[PDB]
């Protein structure tokens, strides 16, 4: 179930207490807090303080991020929001600083290994002609589809004592004209004709030899990323020396603007600074405590709550009992369902460990997940988040206490199943005769032979559409309850109209896949089409004509818990085999590389396919039952209570 | 005779597989539009399953008539 | 060619200087 | 150019007769 | 790589952190220290090593190089093509801006740079540079297309206003060559629309002059023709003024060039939009680049209003395109 | 001869498989560009399977044709 | 094998083939025209009705095929 | 034999038809596509859109011929 | 049976019709949308426009062409 | 002479046409495409196009050819 | 026995590839869009490997017939 | 007995056909080019009708093939 | 004894080969991107990799029913 | 007797056939983007030429196969 | 039937290299296109460039496995 | 017989899709390569490597073919 919740709203005959009650208001932090009228309370005082306190926030995570650090909470910082100020600035002075510096040696680099090999390429098509005593050198960039039009330019301009000197490389030209000094001028007006100019080296490097411009470019394209490496190391050094107090600060002014916004929502008046807000039924013990402290200017009551008005409005959290909690990480991420409506989380523990251990089926793989529950329960008891990067995974231990409880559930019916199968690693155990049945029987019966297919497939088939029907049935009848509950015809004709045409559509599959009758299946079809045709005609929705097609093929879709099993079991049997054809052909090494092998291939398929078992399972709730009862239709309000980032530790 | 009980099989391996070859044609469009839908904002999620596994009802159509052949034969 | 050509001008002008 | 290059280097040599002449 | 299934889930990730309206609309009215406080909790705020205007300024530059302009190095092949004429068409537009700034001897700070290829330190390197053939040789060195086209502009002519006219003409002639072959629906689309757009401008920029309509107009647009560009270079605001079922009507009494370009960039932004109708092709990558685009142009204005304290009635209307 | 209800299978087979993979390969593009509707706004959740639901009448109809040969094996 | 037993399989196949060819026909001519109406209604809802009448009119070609396997089932 | 003809006749009538509408078909997917986006930039080219539309659709009518002539033997 | 003629004769008839409209269905496909927008930026162009989308039509023709000898033969 | 003969020859006549008149639509879906785009642009582009489009149709005159030969062993 | 036994091993290939090519068709823009958003933010890996691994169910229905014709042989 | 003239005349089919696609899917993409670079420049024609007849060389193997088949009939 | 030992190796020929060419649809689109992913940052060589073998289970249960076919040959 | 020349003639339509779709389907791609190249600068057309030409051992080894079969013929 | 038997296996192998052949080409066909456009960008890019290359060939490893024991039986 | 007719049509099948799928691969690669060296020459090794290592998918159509003509 979503947990109920009631109105509380604490009043009185005193303004000035008001910041003393959303303090021991946020100490115990049970409520979810609306306008209690509309927000209409503020100081010009008030946002000085909240302008300041929001500052210190977002320069705090500004610095973090800069020191390449995240924002989660710490102990708060102890004293003064002046002393928050004076903590704060000498540290985001000198983050932004290496920043500043490191931004300048990346655009330095960057520039200098352009201009590098043009430069290059430049003084190696120069013989040192540039240090003349008596003529001169202008270097520019050009393409051959217009070369003659700068020599044309130059025989026009010069009398044919120029030369130009050049060479090719990657999608153009680097070119070098030479001239008595005299004329450089001429030459420069020459090429401005031809739409050309001399290339402008980067910075004051313009003014030197270009042979002497060209070995700067190189020391400081092999020099800079040393520097860059300095930097670095300096930046991840003000980390350490910094990161306790940013964690500290940012923790502090988290809690501080959080009463100074939360300070809005309340109403105020000739008296009154009138709270309002949602609160569980099994936290009100807490808000008590929370205003017993207060009783000498407050009043306060908790008034029940509307669950047909308002439902929109009202916050949705879940309180499944303990068994079934850790099964909540398999549903919260999909939607939060409106208040009054139904809660799935109690029918996943049911149903998806047990057609996980159906599908997989096998004595000698439960054991291998066994072996992981073990692994993962190293974290919980040391207390360790597990990493892995790979995946961009983290857990915190508290979150891994969830997967292991998930998976014992899934150990279990995968063992069972796998006694039923007579299956450990596929037919391990059945060569052994350990399981068997009348063709080499054993010390074992095994109950249903899976792979023994045409003795067996019609059960298993029947078996997984027998779920099919019995979960897609009762979607359908928590439909058609979900809607008398708020007297909303058109959800209960669309519920019941489903439920008698999938009855209808059923009774004519089992009178054509055997034989009819009149009294047990031709009757009862007939009564199952009616009330879908009712059903339509009543709730005028036209998309039941051809959804009707839809929800029968979500019970034929059910047939996937044999179909994934069976493929997961032939395989797993053809490698076990291939394992004794090897031990039966040759000696003793025959019995190390059977078991080798087949240990290789068995772990190899193990990995290709076990998320894609873990997978096929859920989303048999996830759509051919949560959709039959809406449960995406509406999103509920998220319950989000007024508390202290701190996490109480 | 057992020609019958051959291209019975036969029809079979064409009702799956172009059923089976067709629900793979669309969910290979609508299942790359959805995860950029969730990569932009995961509160799509739902939506994106619920259109992604959809198409889905041609291969139980495909598998069906199948499976009434294997009654024949 | 006129990487020879050129010795009679700009090539000259340098040249000349030794004179002075 | 890829031979023009190697004229103007010859060329070059007067500079370098300049300089060893004083 | 050439695929956009690929490139758009990586598109629809960076749509996830493009600026919410509510932004513009708290930021506007703060100090410049408390508009500095609420941009470092953006996107923005990992570019931020300062607290001046010159800062601001480069964390909006540096932010846009890594979010935009890494687009046509993600993709290889058709899919590149398409995507490297959305960026090519912003640094014509930084070449024709920065020409008219040194023209004008305005302060490199002074002057809008839009996400295309190339980085802050390439346009400032050519902007140091003494002339527009020089801006041409800093091209050369990248490797950049309209280094190529520049040189030949400079040999036709020196006077720059027909120096921008015939550089768009070389954009345009590359872009028709370059994308009629890539079977994009929306690409070619708006391809037109911003020759269109482009048509209205050069006679703008031509405005009054003395007039050769047939030797500035450009080809591949659909809303604007030649009799209605030679009226608008007589000086003819009628032509604009007169209609009513393309795109352009609502430039009725638009009289000078920034209103203009203040009333293109907005139907040019409203037609791009349209273009999140399309999932696995160049449409996601073609609005997402002009939302972007425009968040940058609007940071930009609102960094000046809190920094030079001006009055927020003005601003107001430069600052929306509802 | 006997092959009859063997070729019948075959035919039966050929009609649910090329029927599916018609409705597949509409409903791969239908289905895309409603998942791009509905990222854009969740006003459009309805008619996106409006358009989505239309392609289904093909392998209705191939279907049909497969329970109308059925009779004859 | 007898001829009067083939011509009742032949028969059944060439209905499959009619059909199956003109219901994938239709299902080509739907997939790009609804994913323009698509878009056309996503941007504004008075394109709907130009959209459908767009969408409906391929339906013919599997209305095509469905006659000749009719045609084709008298005979069998 | 007959039995062959009646029966073989049959499948050549089958490829007839469905061969020539999945040709109408794949030339009515892109034609379509366009014409929808022309009629919502401007309603006026419905016309136009439809007359390119319904061009499209004697491919298959031809294939629709030969199958009766072809029915006419069976 | 070695009286075989006439059905391989119709599905000879039916391959040569049907595979040559699939044909001319792949050829208007892509020149019949380009018609179509182009008449959308320009009422003039549709005189060019049509002459191309009919002129791919002559595949169909070769087809019926060899289904019609065939039928002569039955 | 022979059903199975007389038979399988119009199979490969049907073949031939079909095949051929196929391939010569898909090059000028292309082809056309581009030719109704240059002719959009520029009424001079109209002789460069339409013989662009044409050569493409030197594929089903080349099926037809082996068609005949096959149609004259009948 | 014979070609029925013949015939029998055909429907089994026709069914396993030809549903194999259904899973690898809907696999091939689900897993670029998937390595892409990963690309872009290492977080999506989760959602990724859900949308990649829901197609795997159309080889799986290819094979149930072909285990079930293989119970012929 | 004509099993040899039948099936011959079957190979003359496919080796005619199934090479005129070939070279058909060639001059698709290398004419739609060569129509784009005439219209940018006509003194592209002598070389875009280089590339768009060169493909014409695998037709003639498909008829080298169907006349050499053709003096077996 | 004979039209079996044929037609076996054939239904073995249709299971590798389309779950080969289903398993090659699979990683040509998977593995561009994952080279475009690495090349942009050599961190993405796992989850490129990754990605890039899971589409492999195609083939393996192609192989897998045709070693149970060879074993009915 | 003459089914084996029958089949035999079927055998070398198909290598010919078959092989001069492949070297087609190369062509497609590498002469548009030769006719490309050429285009924008015509030094490229030696080293276009190289590339298109290149494709065309796909054609003659389906013709080495379809003369080896004629020696059987 | 022992010519069918032996006729039979020969296309049994024809398909078994052919499919898996044809299933690597449509592997390495974008993978290759992707590895030449990063080579062109980073010549030390080759390395991962050639296993995502050769990776593929796997398949037609498999093709071959089944070809070769198809084999052993003629 | 049926074992040289068939045979003959399994050696058509192993070259062919084998030349299909050789020209599959190399369409792309080439029309990379093609662009590549377009843009720098020096990318010419380079672009022969990966244009000719598909071949590969064509030398096992053709030994697999060469068994079969060992049949005959």
């Amino acid at each position: 179930p979503m947990e109920k919740l009631v109105l509380a709203g604490p009043k009185g005959r005193a303004k000035e207490l008001l910041q003393s009650l959303q303090q021991a208001g946020v100490v115990h932090l049970e409520t979810l807090r609306p306008e209690a009228l509309s927000a209409y309370q503020l100081s010009p005082e008030e946002r000085a303080e909240l302008r300041r306190w929001e500052a210190v926030s977002a320069g705090a995570e500004h610095t973090l991020s800069l020191l390449g650090l995240e924002a989660e909470p710490a102990r708060p910082f102890p004293e003064g929001l002046e002393a928050a100020e004076k903590a704060l600035s000498p540290i985001q002075a000198h983050a932004e600083g290496l920043t500043r510096q490191k931004q300048e040696l990346e655009e330095e680099l960057a520039l200098a290994q352009a201009y590098l090999e043009p430069l290059e390429r430049l003084a190696a098509l120069a013989h040192g002609l540039d240090k003349s005593p008596f003529l001169r050198v202008i270097p520019f960039l050009l393409t051959e589809k217009e070369l003659p039009l700068v020599e044309e330019a130059l025989r026009k301009a010069l009398e044919d004592r120029y030369l130009l000197a050049h060479e090719a490389y990657a999608g153009g030209v680097a070119a070098l004209v030479v001239v008595h000094r005299k004329e450089v001028d001429q030459a420069k007006a020459a090429l401005s004709r031809a739409g050309v100019a001399e290339l402008r080296l980067p910075g004051a490097l313009g003014e030197l030899p270009l042979s002497e411009a060209a070995r700067r470019l190189k020391e400081r394209a092999e020099a800079a990323p040393r520097e860059l490496s300095e930097v670095r190391q300096h930046l991840a050094k003000l980390a350490r020396e910094s990161a306790s107090t940013l964690q500290s600060l940012w923790t502090r002014a988290q809690d501080e603007v959080a009463r100074l916004k939360a300070l809005e929502e309340l109403a105020s008046g000739r008296f009154g600074f009138a709270l309002l807000g949602y609160v569980p039924v099994k936290a009100k013990p807490k808000v008590e405590e929370a205003l017993a402290r207060h009783k000498e200017s407050v009043v306060y009551a908790f008034e029940p709550v509307d669950e047909h008005h308002e439902a929109d409005r009202i916050p949705v959290v879940l309180d499944n009992p303990p068994w079934a909690k850790p099964f909540e990480l398999l549903v919260s991420f999909l939607n939060t369902p409106k208040y009054g409506t139904f809660d799935p989380t109690p029918v996943v523990p049911v149903f998806f460990p047990f057609w996980f251990g159906m599908i997989v089926g096998d004595i000698g793989y439960a054991l291998l997940f066994y072996l992981v529950g073990r692994w993962l329960s190293g974290y919980v008891k040391r207390n360790e988040p597990l990493v892995i990067d790979l995946f961009a995974l983290k857990l915190k231990p508290q979150v891994i206490g969830k997967l292991v409880h998930i998976l014992n559930w899934m150990v279990f019916w995968t063992v069972v199943w796998g006694v039923i199968y007579g299956e450990f690693f596929g037919t391990f155990l059945e060569h052994l005769g350990v399981f068997g049945t009348p063709e080499h029987p054993g010390l074992i019966p095994i109950l249903i032979h899976r792979i023994d297919t045409a003795k067996t497939a019609n059960l298993l088939i029947l078996l997984s559409v027998a779920f099919g029907v019995v979960l897609v049935f009762f979607g359908l009848a928590l439909r058609a309850y979900l809607g008398l509950k708020h007297r909303h015809m058109a959800h209960f004709w669309e519920g019941v109209g489903y439920l008698g045409g999938l009855v209808g559509v059923l009774a004519l599959a089992a009178s054509y896949l055997g034989n009819l009758q009149a009294g047990w299946l031709q009757g009862l079809m007939y009564l199952g089409f009616g009330v879908f045709l009712l059903a339509v005609l009543m709730s005028r929705i036209w998309l039941m004509i051809p959804e009707i097609f839809t929800q029968a093929g979500h019970i034929l879709s059910h047939i996937r818990i044999y179909a994934v099993g069976a493929a997961g079991g032939i395989l797993a049997g053809l490698l076990t085999d291939v394992g004794f054809a090897l031990a039966e052909r040759l000696g003793l090494l025959g019995v190390l590389l059977g078991l080798l092998v087949a240990g290789v291939l068995h772990l190899l398929i193990l990995l290709l396919t076990t998320l894609g078992h873990m997978l096929q399972p859920i989303r048999l709730l996830w759509v051919e039952f949560f959709t039959k009862f809406g449960f995406y239709e509406e999103n509920g309000r998220p319950y989000r209570p007024f508390k202290s980032v701190r996490e109480a530790q | 005779g057992g020609l019958d009980r051959g291209l019975i099989a036969v029809g079979m391996g064409l009702a799956v597989g172009l059923a089976a070859l067709g629900t793979g044609v669309a969910q290979a469009r609508i299942g790359a539009a959805g995860v950029g839908a969730i990569a932009e904002d995961r509160s799509n999620f739902g939506t994106a399953l619920i259109f992604l596994l959809l198409p889905e009802t041609l291969v139980i159509f495909g598998l069906l008539i199948a499976f009434i052949l294997n009654g024949r034969l | 060619s006129k990487l020879e050509a050129i010795l009679s001008q700009e090539v000259e002008a340098e040249i000349q200087a030794l004179l002075q | 150019g890829l031979i023009k290059s190697l004229a103007e280097k010859e060329k070059q040599l007067l500079e370098r007769l300049e300089a060893a002449k004083k | 790589a050439d695929d956009f299934a690929y490139l758009n889930a990586r598109v629809r990730v960076r749509r996830g952190t493009l600026l919410k309206e509510s932004f513009f609309q708290e930021a506007l009215d703060l100090s410049f220290a408390d508009f500095l406080r609420l941009l470092s909790e953006t996107v923005y705020g990992g570019e931020l090593a300062g607290q001046g205007l010159p800062d601001v300024d480069r964390a909006v530059l540096r932010t846009q190089a890594k979010l935009v302009g890494d687009l046509p190095r993600l993709v290889t092949g058709e899919a590149r093509e398409a995507v490297r004429l959305l960026l090519l068409r912003n640094d014509l537009h930084n070449l024709q801006a920065l020409l008219r700034a040194k023209a004008t001897g305005r302060p490199f700070e002074e002057v809008l740079l839009l996400p295309g290829t190339l980085r802050e330190e390439v346009w400032r390197q050519a902007y140091e540079a003494q002339d527009p053939a020089g801006m041409a040789q800093v091209l050369a060195v990248p490797g950049h297309p309209l280094a190529r086209a520049l040189r030949a502009v400079l040999r036709e002519t020196q006077d720059l206003a027909r120096v921008e006219a015939l550089l768009a003409k070389r954009f345009f002639e590359d872009v028709a060559k370059a994308a009629k072959g890539l079977d994009q629906p929306a690409l070619r689309d708006y391809l037109a629309l911003e020759v269109d757009a482009e048509n209205l401008r050069t006679a703008f920029k031509l405005q009054g002059s003395g007039l050769a309509p047939d030797a500035f107009f450009l080809k591949g647009g659909r809303f604007v023709d030649r009799v209605r560009f030679a009226r608008l270079m007589e000086g003819d605001y009628a032509v604009l003024d007169e209609l009513s079922g393309t795109p352009f009507s609502g430039l009725s009494g638009v009289r000078d060039l920034k209103a203009l370009e203040r009333g293109l960039r907005c139907v040019l932004l409203k037609e791009a939009k349209k273009g999140v109708q399309d999932p696995l092709g160049v449409g996601l990558v073609l609005a997402y680049v002009k939302e972007r685009e425009w968040e940058a142009v609007r940071l930009r204005l609102l960094a000046r209003r809190a920094y030079f304290g001006l009055p927020r009635a003005q601003v107001e209307e430069e600052v929306v395109c509802p």
